[PDB]
């Protein structure tokens, strides 16, 4: 059927949605992760390796511009469905209902 | 099987999610509105204004719309917030 | 838009029309597509 | 008679129609055909023959600008009405209805 529809009276929705706080067009938290990683590489192997910044930084800008919140999804997956140990045994990631906190 | 909304449009027509009331599939819709401070909301709207105004001058979508948007937000007529909607359909077999 | 704007500034056909065109297309009000129309007339003799 | 007419309310039609993907104002596929042909000439007879590019390239730009899709019509004709063998016998190009695929 046709429940209530629009006739240009619809309440405006502005596209300031998910315009995340970005510097150079990239969010703070993932760019800081890249800074930490490249700093680790620079301190570990060689010091010529702050040239690893612009390539991955540009690829991250292209990723963020297309799909503004990819990194939050990435971190959620990594934290939850990647940590869960017995993925293989169950055929799927499962959490026991009864609270077996290793106590007795 | 969960699902997610990620792309709005130039509209907030009332009750646009009525169509999932007449469903043949038993589900659980969800929402969230983490109400947000007036300075932070004004900053988000200022960010949209800045991004838009850093471009070609669209006649009406550009200027007056965000004029009235910001003026309402200061004059206390709406309160921005962080939102997410996750329709999850329940079923008996993975194909279904 | 680019081809049109690489020219003299026509007052209205140029700017606002493609402004609203692109804004609708993003806001989901039409969907472009590739089109072709071929009227074929049937008859009994080549002159007709 | 007068079926529905216009009163300036007509839905806008923009002239992005058949503005084909063009480099220098010429579509990719035919220009690549010219590149292949001129490369063949250069490798075959003489190497001074990448001067054959600008003349035919300009004539192709003038052809495309006037009538944007001449090359598609050209290729369709060449593929179908030019290949069909028995044009002379029938007085016209004809395809047998019964599927004689040379089998028995």
């Amino acid at each position: 059927m046709k429940p209530p529809q629009q006739q240009h009276e619809a309440f405006p929705l502005f596209k300031g949605a998910t315009r995340l706080p970005t510097i150079w067009g990239v969010p703070m938290i993932p760019l800081m992760a890249m800074v930490m990683g490249v700093a680790v590489i620079a301190l570990t192997v060689s010091i010529w390796w702050w040239a690893l910044v612009p390539p991955l930084w540009f690829i991250m800008a292209q990723i963020t511009k297309n799909d503004d919140k990819a990194f939050r999804i990435w971190w959620l997956w990594i934290d939850t469905k990647f940590r869960n140990r017995n993925k293989g045994f169950w055929g799927a990631s499962s959490y026991s209902p009864a609270n077996y906190r290793k106590r007795r | 099987g969960m699902l997610e909304i990620r792309e709005y449009d130039d509209a907030t027509e009332p009750g646009q999610l009525n169509v999932l009331l007449e469903s043949d599939y038993e589900f659980v819709l969800t929402h969230s509105f983490s109400v947000l401070s007036r300075p932070a909301a004004k900053e988000y709207l200022q960010r949209h204004q800045k991004n838009l105004i850093d471009a070609r001058d669209v006649a009406t979508d550009q200027i007056e719309e965000i004029d009235e948007a910001l003026n309402q937000l200061i004059s206390g007529h709406f309160v921005m917030g962080e939102h997410h909607c996750t329709l999850t359909v329940y079923g008996e077999t993975v194909q279904q």
